[PDB]
């Protein structure tokens, strides 16, 4: 799900090529405004990652009785900086990053039962209040019988660093995409970096006409159906009574 | 006279129930993806 | 989500309907299957 | 499914003949270019191998008890580069490369069994958690009974590779596509290239009206059907039961 | 279907008549741009075959058991050149070209039987992975009792070549159309050329224009039924019991 | 069904004497563009008998067993030049020109019975594989009990051929219409040569003009019914039967 910056910024020469962010005039050559190009292409992938699932994170919580609220911060996982104050429980998944939970989705217990989320009055029901925590009643512990959960969530990819000497290269950094929503990706960075600029009246709407084609293509990715779409298929006969 | 219109008529009559497209399902283009084609084939829940 | 109510957003498929001339039909050569031979069978439904 | 480059370029001359591109203004002959061109017909191959299927692709995986992701990359593949940390299982299939894989279709086995895919609480049911892995249940290895499988996927072509040296012919790369396609290409790159130039009220106006003639020809090749099409005839009658 | 290129150029000069292709502004004669307007013509004789049949083919291909998939290419045609690597077994048929093969429609075999193109599940499936590819399962050598096949197929006139020396006459060219196409062709043509040209508000219109009337008249065609249509009457009435 | 080609000029001076064709600036009276007239009136008269057809047809195939392949053209025909490639078996009929075939319709044998034409899984059918050639299965032969085949087509006249000698006359010419579609025909010729000329407001326009009173006339002759239309009345009381 991997794309080379460098072929990234020659495309986006053919639709910046009106304006500063890639031309001389003369013998048109990419600048070193190569940071801010970066910067807005970081926050494509992650608008891209909102519209459509295209991938999912998985964690593993170990429970301590007693306990209230289970944040899911990266200072809580295996692996990372160990800060003082805080017990390591999160011992497995995908490294945790800034933004990697869009949504928690699924929690599933050592038992291989599936709690509810957010669904009021029901039995054993888990409650978020800030979109990042877990809040479990003491009725849980009551009646829980698993020292484990299994969390499921929509991810977002963790973007790269650059740094000052990596300015050499920069064509090894590697985004995070399908082909697919790269030629999407496309339309929305000429649309952001083409909006500010124009005084004449064929040239003071480019930037709209290039949001309308980036909301066209994402309608056509979804009529194609180039993302994943779990559909349910219960059993409903074996509880014991419809058959 | 009366025994070749009742077979004429029982002719026609079976003409037009066998020459129809009974049987047959027809699906309209661009209403279901290829995922969704194959899941709707298959006999499970579906999304158009 | 807000345009979508369910009595058109969901669809469960069901049987189709028969169309009313297939049961003529049938009834049509029963019949005239009886008066050739000659012996009604009390059939064509219940035996009594 | 190819075409010399060489016709490629020789027709799209007559729809670029009023930009850079292709003409100097006396003598209007092919300028060097070239490289930006071959991107942009990259990217329009690949559009067309996304809205129409023309292609489809096989693999076949040899499984091994315990695992749980099988990720589907050019380093695990027969005949790609054998790098050491990772073990090659994927023994038989067309040479993958970096966008082979557009969506994973079918999945059968060895004894002719058809597995389901993403149809959550189907008996045996493979999940995809990031569009090119397959992640497989501990059930699965207790209820599998095969030792292989076998994967069919939508394919877009990998392009061919231009080189500096190259730079002499250009003219013996073979686009992968049939002719038809070809006609609707033509347009798409118009468009592309038209876009970012001119002034004047109805020169300003070109890439919109190529996009829409870009359309209209899609919506034309759909009527006319002159894609593949897999339509589903199921048995039903020898479940035993429906006869 | 053959029409003199010499013919087709005088019409066109009637209206190409306003711009470079044809006319010195004094004494209006035929340049020597006719390599273009040949490589456009060219063109439009193939788009006119993708909309109307106008032609269908056929082959008869020896099986070989266990083969798994049958390219239809020129290396493997009889009569053409025999590539050492592969064995020519298209042994009858039109000569195949380039672009030959719109669209497969039919397999016969030997008996007379018909089987089934891309009908999934049905009893001996015949499927296309590419286009021009014949993929044949081992159920088809396991219950096939042919020997050899048949296929017809939709297609397309390979053009003449051209050549340097042949710029002495170009007019013992013969385009391959009845002459009902040659009059939409026409329209053809004259849009594509036209297009690019012209800035005054009347004269920045003739290439939409001509692409209006060029849609109009395919349409008068296909309502006077100009073109191949074969409609199907079944017995259903030997089967067996319909009677 | 004739015109002399004196009275077509001498009336279109009356709808092109705006413009080059047919006047001089002083003393209108006719140039010598009267060629390129003439190629422009063929192309009227071919495009009213696809309109309408006003004509039609008739050969007389001898057949020869174990021919597939039965071409009709110009070098067949008797009477006609004799190729010594090809057995003359056209024996009887219209003389046969380069446009003269634009649909075949019937096809009666020596017995009187009526065969099958394009129409699949019929008795008896004949198939055109190129719009100009008829394919014969051999089942035909298996039940034909025919010696010889007569074919129905729907015609288009041959042109007069000019000649640089015959530039002393061009009045002895005969246009091969009925007038009423000459009426029509003036119509058609003048938008086509008004086209391409004019930069003013209300003299951009003449040839859209003359196009829609082409149209508009067309309808009238429709709707005036003066062409020939057969309607069919069956007997479908001698099968046996109905009566």
């Amino acid at each position: 799900t991997i794309q080379l910056k460098q072929v990234i910024d020659l495309l986006a020469e053919g639709e910046l090529s009106n304006i500063k962010y890639v031309n001389i005039d003369t013998g048109a050559l990419v600048l070193e405004r190569v940071p801010s190009l970066i910067r807005a292409i970081n926050l494509g992938v992650l608008d891209l990652h909102k519209r459509f699932l295209l991938k999912e994170g998985m964690l593993k919580i170990q429970l301590e009785e007693g306990r209230r609220l289970y944040p899911l911060r990266p200072a809580y996982q295996v692996g990372q900086k160990p800060k003082p104050g805080v017990p390591q429980f999160i011992t497995e998944g995908n490294k945790l990053g800034r933004q990697s939970i869009l949504k928690i989705e699924k929690i599933i217990g050592d038992n291989g039962v599936e709690y509810y989320l957010n669904d009021t009055w029901q039995p054993l029901n888990i409650t978020t209040p800030e979109f990042d925590v877990l809040e479990i009643s003491d009725e849980f512990y009551c009646h829980s019988s698993s020292k484990t959960l299994e969390v499921r969530y929509r991810r977002a990819p963790t973007p790269m660093k650059i740094c000052v000497d990596n300015l050499d290269s920069w064509g090894c950094i590697d985004i995070d995409l399908p082909y697919t929503h790269l030629q999407a990706l496309l339309y929305f960075v000429a649309s952001r970096c083409q909006t500010p600029i124009g005084f004449m009246e064929n040239t003071a709407q480019e930037g709209f006409n290039f949001s309308q084609k980036y909301e066209a293509e994402c309608a056509n990715l979804d009529a194609q159906n180039l993302r994943i779409d779990p559909v349910g298929n219960q059993d409903r006969f074996t509880r014991g009574g419809w058959v | 006279d009366n025994q070749r219109i009742i077979g004429a008529v029982t002719r026609g009559m079976i003409d037009t129930m066998a020459r129809s497209a009974n049987g047959q399902v027809g699906v309209m283009k661009g209403a279901l993806d290829v995922t969704n084609r194959r899941r709707f084939d298959r006999g499970e829940n579906y999304e158009f | 989500n807000p345009g979508a109510d369910p009595r058109a957003a969901v669809h469960m498929h069901t049987f189709p309907e028969i169309p009313q001339s297939a049961q003529y039909m049938i009834n049509l050569q029963q019949a005239e299957a009886e008066s050739m031979t000659g012996v009604k069978a009390f059939n064509a439904g219940i035996s009594g």
